[PDB]
């Protein structure tokens, strides 16, 4: 009748520990996907955090890119709000869903805008991150950006052939 | 004049662009904001009755702070 205290997978992807982590992952049992309390999945917490090398680790190991929490927020979102651009970049490479929507309509580009993440809006827009998408409140994701990042952002989409027309949330 | 002089210009605490002389500067606990930046980093809206959470730096209305991190 004795506890036997582990270490929990979210906290090791927060920190970063990637021993810890690559124990968990031997375990073939344990469930990538599987997010804590708040929907956050070990990917959600490595791209939130920065942790790069945990990052790759769960993405080699098939864990599912377009994750969602409980604000609908996938791994990209977090990424892309909190300016990790390596991280970006692995997450587009593996096929993250650039346009996806979170919980308010909100895209990752809204996030890298919103908070002056220059390069990492600029890598978003050159995968095909739509610039004039409204979130749920009529917010385009360069509506966020200050005027000169959104026009780099919009003349990028331009030469990439992108309608620039304002598309109001739908459904 | 032999005066050594000072000349910074307030500027936002979030998005550190400067103030137009037309619009209203929020205060909040002494920081300086755009209208439009003193809004929650989840959902961009102004904080309904002005209530809001901070979290790693960043500031969320009830319902965002509730969703993903109480
Ligand atoms: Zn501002
Ligand atoms: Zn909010």
């Amino acid at each position: 009748g004795s506890p036997e205290f582990m270490d929990d997978i979210f906290t090791q992807c927060r920190e970063g520990n990637a021993v810890a982590v690559r124990l968990w992952l031997d375990n073939t049992e344990n469930d990538l996907n599987q997010g804590d309390d708040h929907g956050f999945s070990p990917l959600h917490w490595a791209c939130r955090e920065g942790r790069s090398a945990v990052v790759e680790m769960l993405i080699m190991r098939g864990a599912r890119i377009n994750v969602m929490n409980r604000g609908d927020d996938t791994p990209l979102h977090l990424a892309a709000s909190h300016g990790h651009r390596d991280i970006v970049q692995k997450l587009l490479q593996y096929k993250a869903d650039i346009n996806a929507v979170n919980e308010h309509g909100n895209v990752p580009l809204h996030y890298a805008c919103f908070w002056g993440q220059d390069q990492v809006a600029e890598d978003l827009v050159a995968n095909g991150a739509l610039v004039s998408i409204c979130n749920k409140y009529g917010e385009m994701p360069v509506d966020k950006a200050k005027a000169p990042l959104r026009e780099l952002l919009r003349e990028r989409a331009e030469k990439m052939g992108q309608n620039l027309n304002r598309i109001p949330y739908k459904d | 004049n032999l005066y050594f002089q000072g000349s910074a210009n307030a500027v936002c605490q979030r998005c550190q662009a400067r103030f137009s002389p037309a619009e209203r500067i929020v205060n909040s606990n002494g920081e300086l904001y755009h209208e439009h930046c003193f809004v929650c980093a989840q959902c961009f809206r102004p904080f309904p009755e002005g209530l809001f959470y901070e979290f790693e730096g960043r500031k969320y209305c009830e319902h965002d702070f509730q969703m993903l991190f109480a």
